């Protein structure tokens, strides 16, 4: 019978073994001290939805938005990637800043968009994040959805707000429709056309979304875009 | 399972 009395504080945090973590802290483990991966205990707690451990570590003075890991992200970033709405809610209540950007240039709304976490996208919008917030790459949440979520949501949710459907990202000037064609995201293509996506608007290389469709020799895509003019 | 690996590049 493993009783956790042998586990290190990182493994015990991951698994939410609350009393194990608390004994290691009072015995001298600094809640602010990172591990060999430059990850803090708050990060591990957040990405495993350990609500109570999060309260406890913060009460011991853990830094809420401390960057860590190879991707150089806050604990809130981690919870957002993983999809823990309750943890996103909890961390934002302690002052975590959802607009901070990680090492990939993304803030929280983009992380939630690109991993398909529809309820967190809704929540960030309900807390004041702009639906068309541009990340460091010039990507909107709708672009990230078109590119990465091959699914009705979160695209359908995003289109219920006053998005500027024909924006293009900063470096490629690809609209969300461009991204969906690029990615073969057939579910999203119909939603964007139905929401007014311009099939002729050209990116920075002067290719329209129809051009990209024709390029990929995808008969279904070419027909569907052509019939939306 | 629990998450015991840090987020990585795609």
């Amino acid at each position: 019978i493993d009783d956790y009395s042998t586990w290190d504080i990182v493994k015990a945090t991951q698994y939410g073994i609350y009393e194990r973590c608390r004994e290691l802290v009072e015995a001298g483990y600094d809640v602010r001290q990172p591990d060999k991966e430059n990850v803090t205990l708050l990060h591990w707690a957040a990405i495993n939805n350990r609500i109570d451990l999060v309260k406890y570590y913060i009460s011991k003075g853990a830094i809420v938005d401390q960057l860590g890991g190879d991707l150089n992200s806050t604990p809130l970033h981690w919870a957002t990637r993983q999809g823990h709405l309750s943890m996103v809610v909890q961390l934002m209540k302690y002052g975590a800043d959802p607009s901070l950007i990680d090492g990939e240039g993304c803030s929280c709304i983009h992380l939630a968009a690109q991993f398909g976490h529809t309820s967190i996208v809704a929540y960030l919008i309900a807390k004041g994040q702009d639906v068309d917030m541009m990340d460091q790459n010039g990507m909107t949440p709708l672009m990230w959805a078109a590119y990465r979520t091959h699914s009705v949501d979160p695209t359908r949710l995003l289109l219920t707000f006053n998005v500027s459907v024909n924006l293009g990202d900063k470096y490629h000037k690809n609209t969300a429709l461009h991204w969906a064609v690029l990615a073969g995201n057939t579910t999203v293509i119909s939603l964007l056309l139905e929401a007014g996506a311009n099939v002729d608007a050209q990116n920075i290389k002067g290719e329209s979304a129809l051009d990209l469709a024709k390029q990929r020799k995808n008969v279904w895509m070419i027909n569907h875009l052509q019939e939306a003019r | 399972g629990v998450v015991a690996s840090q987020p990585a590049r795609v």
